[PDB]
């Protein structure tokens, strides 16, 4: 006729025998079918969907697929410790993780076992690992800015308290240190005050190998800077059922700081690994696989994942998580499922092309792609001022600069277009480990916005850089502290820092 | 494990019966009940011949099986723990399918070995126990193992024979025997 | 009477198996409530598989379902309520009151499920709404009771046309509104539910010319899926039983063909073409078809489309770009230009253009307006790598002219006041065309193309001409 | 153990054991089933309930008559390990297939093995060099790093990781392992006879390096657990002995490619293209092993014969996570008659870092990549219309380039009989100088061909002469 899950020959010859399950199996059950890290007891009548079971061989596993047969839980073991035919006694609670302050400076993995062995976190509390995105009435319109003090971030795509912006690029060209950067420029508010322009960060790292992490610590330990950054790490090893939690698990803890009232910054570095993760799971549970083989409802988990992060109403103090995700394109293809889904979830994109790394634009940021639909409601109104225009000479040098390559004829205004393009190119260009603050991205955009860098050779640009900051810190730091107190350039300003750049433009 | 694995489809269930009620010891009693049953549904034409086959409730399934356990009183009680184990799973078609297959597991505890003598016409009777006899005389027949041989006809091998028991076959046919004659003068 | 008791037997995501008492099987497209620790999970019946085990998906999320655990029956297709109190309230999917000004105060309760308008009941008006969008005025004109089609792609500021639509449309007209966000950000909700509090279309204590259903693509792709069908419902009760006039916003529809598709694999449905539901087409038809002008109301969607990485060529795109009756295509490309309208002039058709409709005049305009651009698209190759060198006299003054009326289309938005800080400009149509008109027979051809971007009217144009003089 | 079973099924080489006692073997324990073919070890991957385990066939299963006794093993097969395993050829179930007779050993450790914790772990920095000049500019050796080489054979996989060997690892003192999956067998017979004469092993002398080596005639089941077998070797080596060891892997498609054969007939919805589900977690569990510890640094090579170069199938992809240096081959790079036939556009390494190499070395580097970049975005340029249609700044570029191209050409010493060219080997430090050089143009005024296969900056001004005459 057709397989039933009772066709199992020890469940069925008790039946035969008169012999029930005795509703021992309402809270008990025995493992029948197992290998392939995922199991399925036939029991556990009662038991809560996405509640956690204590296996009896001592592992934990989520339960995700109830059948009247035989209820699916996804083991967060290793096979060779599970065996076949055990009990598993139910932990009776949803899936749950230790949420607190004490989570600044450790690295922990999905369960919360510190795994840079710092010993035990101070956790001021347990969450669940989904928990609903508050409303449309809790939330608090957004207008804090965020800063990476790279200047064709700030300037291009100002990012701002309570956002979702999506890094998309090609895999591993240093995806990671464009977040990292971010991280780095939080130093300065960190190890400052005032509370709300603080931003404790949670770097979230799925699918990454060991070596990474710890690099990653490595760095941030020489920044000195781990001591207000969380590091949730679910490395590419930990088992595809603990890589699927992990991001919903990392979400909770910075709710935490959110529901506090406190700012924050989540990076989701990879969800293209958690989709691959989701992926097997989904395979294994055997529903039937989305376009791609990810899974159908792929777009659900990631979506609810992205939404629990924003600005809160005044009522709900308005404490911020901010969200970062970051999604590898494989061959740089948005089309693929995975992507696709993403880009309409977030609230910008933040295109990156290999190309133009290699075309030595280092951060390589793809302006034409890269959009921040919140924009400069956010942005720091001196920045806003000055980079008025920037997105047009940009525009401007981006269609001229195509025009040239195919001989077409070229006037004074295109070479005009020409002279200004390359040197606000060169002007965006930046090292990496080397975030710098808007007091000083202010006067280099003034100068260029201002065209005084059209007369700089191209070359030597970098020089004038270096060497104009040093003089504005010098000589300036009067004007300096007014754009770092005041946060705008009034008219006294403006018209001394068009005074300085030409003091510093006349050498 | 217990003697002959079948593992039919929905022949688990006959193997958990025959397991089941070998270690109760009433194989015979139950396969005497279940035989009793399975005449009385045959001889039982509206419903259970007629509705062998399913699109009856849970509930309704239930009552037709109150019924059918009606008419026995005698009935063991594995095979009316069976019945209710069909009536769960909603199965009726396999009723004689595991009738059957509880009978071949149940005449393998007999024993009883089963063969065929296929020919294109029925035979001699001097011919079937000449061939009885020299079946159970061969070691082909174990000791405590008896023979049940059926010759039967089979119209589609036009002369030959072919005997046939414990799946091990002599096969001295015509149509071979031509098949090679003609595919050798084919050479 | 006696609710029917099912017990659930496998939660297997949204999809959660129910199993009714015998002899009575709650019907297909039936609501069943679950008391749960979170309010009551509807569940809506969309198969019977048999012996009274039903197979329906779920309105809310699915975690702490045990299994066997009793589910009432409400008996009939989700009912949401419907009023004229419903205006200027948030109201999800299973109807609840998340206006979170407390319970709607229901008059009237109808099913989200309704057989669309027969053949006979549909009458096809003709009859011209105009936004004051240059653009959309001269190539595009919408039509009264329209079903207007906003495709594009990814956040081309998708929402803020929208808002601009209802800042000038919405305000101006007299007839109900219904705002519906399918998947909608939850800061784009909260702007929105801001915006139109602070244009006071929502007024706290005063009357309310717009109704909110505000679908958050966190909610289950199951309860993404009817967020459409309540939506239709207010829609239809202003429409008929109300009578009035309704302007329907619905945002974004490929989340609702999407949010489909999803649970499409959990009904255990084969994939289809681009692994879309096999349902795509029926889907889209009951939708389209429950929106219509009818012998009773008039209603005007404006449905909001995402066009995936603008492959229109996409079915769901493409089965969308038929039903709806006045296409807009808004490109990335036009975006990029730095025009604002995003709206690609070219591929932004509408049928409603004729020169019988908007006249001989306009229709002439027009005719003009599209040849200039298809030539000056055609030119851009030659452009590319001869130059202006081959081209005719007549071929500059023709590229000259397409460069001042792309700039000329550029308008700026009362929404991106904000987005842009510029004061927004609404012309009315005639002007319009008057203003196109002169353009086209050179009359302002001695004016920059910079003295064209970015402003509204003639009389503008010859001011930023002025601005530029100075 | 007395713990036995028949096989119910030999549905290809994943034979399905019927386990008729009620002690069942545990998730990756193994089997032998005893054949007049000697034994048959199987390894246990699933239980399908009803005591019927569904098992791995390390070995082909040919023959085999349903029933058949099972015998439990138990537990993974464990390897033998000891400095007794140096300059053997060991099977995958750890005969010796060099024929110097049974290894006697201390310790057999399970093939099966967990990857060392974040908790221990080393961060290296340590330059390796190589010697090879396109690696040693783009894409410098660490010791320790896991380096990986992308592309099929069209590059000769093997021939890129001869020169390595030969390069690295007469210089490397510590430990070495070669361990081939799906090595096509004169090749790795080839690189035995090398190793011998190379003295690396002496059977009669001292050996240093230990050999793996698993045919591509060996059925899929067999080759899914030759690295596992490989990376227990290392682990005695890294852990129990300490020293420093060197591994190369070759090839690790191959390792995927038996993984995506076995998991349709275990029985698995196969993902994308055909690989395995659990395919990112297998990749996870090999390359977590091969880590660098705080008891050893274990530099590994991972050879990747990417299916028809489509780097965008799902195996090369998920090997870029694992990988901290990477030096894809190109085809087209090979085409031009390059070797190395580095594609010099894609190469990374973390190691390009400006603190790490030096910010002369940094932006020396930069400058050729932008010159390239430059030189690979005008190709359009060049096809459709002449270089005398470029611009004038644009013509010096596109002539620098050339030069640069040609100039990446060192001759190779392990294929020094294949290319007919003496091979080279150019220090890091000279590297540095030749290129600086060539970047400021300063011998750029001799023939493109003399920048064509020859070692350094020298070398080619020597060779121009060459040409003059």
């Amino acid at each position: 006729t057709k397989a039933q899950p009772t066709e199992v020959s020890s469940i069925l010859e008790e039946r035969i025998k008169g012999v029930s399950d005795e509703a021992n199996l309402n809270e008990t059950g025995r493992v029948l079918a197992v290998g392939d890290g995922i199991a399925r007891v036939f029991g556990l009548n009662n038991i809560q969907a996405e509640e956690l079971v204590e296996f009896s061989s001592g592992v934990k596993g989520m339960a995700l697929n109830l059948e009247p047969g035989q209820v699916g839980i996804v083991l967060f073991g290793s096979d060779r410790l599970v065996k076949e035919g055990e009990l598993v006694k139910r932990t009776g609670n949803i899936v749950d993780v230790p949420v607190g302050p004490g989570l600044l400076g450790r690295v922990v993995d999905a369960l919360g076992n510190p795994i840079d062995g710092k010993g035990p976190i101070d956790a001021a509390g347990r969450s669940r690992a989904q928990v609903k995105a508050p409303g449309i009435l809790p939330r608090r319109s957004v207008h804090e800015p965020v800063q990476t003090g790279l200047k064709a971030v700030d300037a291009l795509v100002p990012i701002g308290r309570g956002q979702r912006e999506l890094i998309i690029g090609d895999r591993q060209t240093g995806k990671t240190a464009v977040a990292l950067d971010t991280i780095l420029n939080q130093k300065r508010w960190n190890n400052g005050s005032d509370e709300s322009k603080k931003l404790y960060c949670v770097y979230v790292a799925v699918g990454q190998k060991r070596s990474t992490v710890a690099q990653l610590v490595q760095t941030l330990e020489q920044h000195d800077a781990m001591k207000y950054s969380i590091i949730v790490a679910a490395t590419a090893s930990e088992a595809a059922p603990l890589q699927y939690l992990a991001p919903f698990t990392a979400a909770s803890i910075g709710e935490w700081f959110r529901d506090n009232g406190k700012h924050a910054l989540i990076v989701y570095d990879d969800l293209s690994k958690q989709a691959v993760a989701y992926r097997q799971l989904s395979l294994l549970l055997r529903r039937p696989p989305g376009r791609e083989a990810y899974p159908g409802d792929v777009f659900y988990l990631h979506s609810r994942l992205l939404e629990r992060a924003a600005k809160l109403s005044e009522k709900e103090g308005s404490g911020s998580l901010t969200a970062l995700p970051v999604i590898e394109t494989q061959g740089g293809d948005v089309s693929a499922y995975i992507p696709t889904n993403v880009i309409s979830i977030t609230d910008g994109q933040i295109f990156l092309e290999a190309e133009l790394f290699y075309k030595g634009i280092r951060p390589a940021i793809n302006v034409g792609l890269s959009v921040s639909r919140v924009g400069s409601a956010a942005q720091v109104k001196a920045l806003k001022q000055v980079a008025g225009s920037l997105k047009l000479f940009l525009a401007q040098y981006r269609e001229v600069a195509a025009f040239a390559q195919f001989g077409s004829d070229l006037d004074a205004s295109t070479k005009q277009t020409l002279v200004r393009g390359e040197r606000l190119t060169q002007l965006l260009k930046q090292n990496q480990y080397s975030p710098l603050a808007t007091e000083e991205q202010v006067p280099l955009i003034y100068a260029g916005v201002n065209g005084h860098l059209d007369g700089i050779e191209l070359s030597r640009i970098g020089e004038f850089e270096s060497s104009f900051l040093s003089y504005l810190k010098s000589n300036h730091n009067e004007l300096l502290t007014e754009i770092r107190e005041k946060g705008e350039l009034s008219k006294e300003l403006l018209a001394s820092l068009k005074s300085a750049t030409e003091s510093f433009v006349a050498t | 494990p217990p003697p002959v694995r079948l593992f039919g489809v929905e022949g688990t269930y006959a193997t958990a019966l025959y397991q089941a009620a070998a270690k109760n010891s009433s194989i015979d009693a139950a396969f005497q009940s279940l035989q009793k049953v399975e005449s009385t549904v045959k001889k039982n034409p509206k419903l259970g011949h007629l509705l062998l086959n399913p699109a009856l409730s849970l509930k309704d399934r239930n009552s037709v099986i109150d019924a059918i356990v009606e008419t026995h009183k005698n009935l063991d009680g594995y095979v009316v723990n069976l019945l209710k184990v069909l009536s769960e799973n909603n199965r009726l078609g396999c009723f004689e399918k595991i009738a059957s297959d509880f009978g071949v597991l149940n005449d393998a505890h007999n024993g009883l070995l089963k063969g065929t003598v296929t020919s294109a016409e029925p035979l001699d009777p001097k011919s079937f126990k000449r061939i009885e006899k020299a079946l159970s005389a061969s070691k082909l027949v174990g000791q405590g193992k008896s023979l049940k041989l059926e010759n039967v006809v089979k119209p589609e091998i036009k002369g030959g024979l072919i005997v046939e028991l414990g799946d091990k076959t002599v096969d001295l046919s015509i149509s071979t025997k031509i098949q090679k004659l003609n595919k050798v003068l084919e050479d | 009477s006696t609710p029917i008791t099912g017990k659930v037997t496998a939660v297997i995501g949204a999809i959660v198996d129910v199993h009714f008492e015998q002899s009575e099987l709650p019907a297909i497209l039936n609501a069943l409530e679950i008391k749960t620790p979170q309010g009551k999970l509807v569940l809506e019946v969309a198969q019977h598989l048999g012996e009274n085990t039903v197979r329906t998906i779920a309105m809310d999320g699915t975690e702490g379902l045990v299994r066997g655990e009793k589910v009432l029956d409400t008996g009939g297709p989700i009912s949401v309520p419907v009023g004229r109190e419903t205006l200027g309230r948030i109201i999800n999917v299973i109807g609840e009151p998340i206006d979170e000004r407390g319970p709607i105060k229901s008059k009237l309760r109808k099913p989200i499920h309704a057989d669309p308008p027969s053949f006979a009941e549909q009458s096809t008006s003709a009859e011209i709404l105009e936004t004051g969008i240059k653009v959309v005025d001269l190539l595009a004109p919408y039509a009264r009771g329209g079903k207007i089609g906003l495709f594009g792609g990814a956040g081309v500021g998708k929402t803020v046309f929208i808002q601009e639509l209802i800042n000038n449309i919405a305000k101006a007209h007299g007839g109900f509104s219904v705002f519906t966000g399918v998947g909608e950000r939850t800061r784009e909700g909260n702007d929105l539910y801001r915006e139109m509090k602070e244009t006071g279309v929502i007024n706290l204590e005063g009357e309310s010319k717009v109704a909110l259903v505000f679908g958050q693509m966190n909610e289950p792709p199951g309860a993404r899926a009817r967020v459409a069908l309540t939506g239709l419902t207010i829609a239809e009760y202003f429409r008929d039983e109300e009578g009035q006039d309704v302007l329907l916003f619905i945002d974004n529809i490929f989340r609702f063909t999407q949010a489909g598709s999803e649970v499409s694999a959990l009904l255990g449905r084969i994939p289809s073409a681009v692994g879309y539901q096999p349902t795509l087409a029926t889907d889209m038809g009951l939708l389209q078809e429950r929106i219509t002008t009818t012998k009773k109301g008039s209603v005007t969607s404006v449905q909001a489309v995402y066009v995936p990485a603008d492959d229109l060529t996409d079915p769901a795109p493409a089965t969308t770009f038929a039903h709806l009756d006045a296409t807009t295509v808004l490109s990335r490309g036009i975006s990029e230009l730095g025009i604002y309208p995003a709206v690609d002039p070219l591929d932004s058709k509408s049928r409603l253009l004729d020169a019988a409709v908007v006249g001989q005049e306009h229709y002439d305009v027009a005719s003009k307006v599209q040849e200039t651009l298809q030539t000056y698209k055609s030119l851009q190759d030659i452009i590319a790598i001869l130059g202006m060198d081959e081209l005719s006299e007549q071929d500059k003054l023709t590229v000259e002219r397409a460069r001042k009326i792309q700039r000329f289309l550029s308008q700026p938005f009362a929404v991106a006041e904000v987005f842009t800080g510029i004061p927004g400009k609404l012309v009315r149509l005639k002007d319009t065309v008057a203003s196109f008109k002169a353009v086209l027979e050179g009359k302002y051809d001695n004016i920059p193309e910079h003295a064209f971007y970015m402003v509204g009217g003639i009389e503008d144009v010859v001011a930023k001409a002025e601005k530029l003089a100075a």
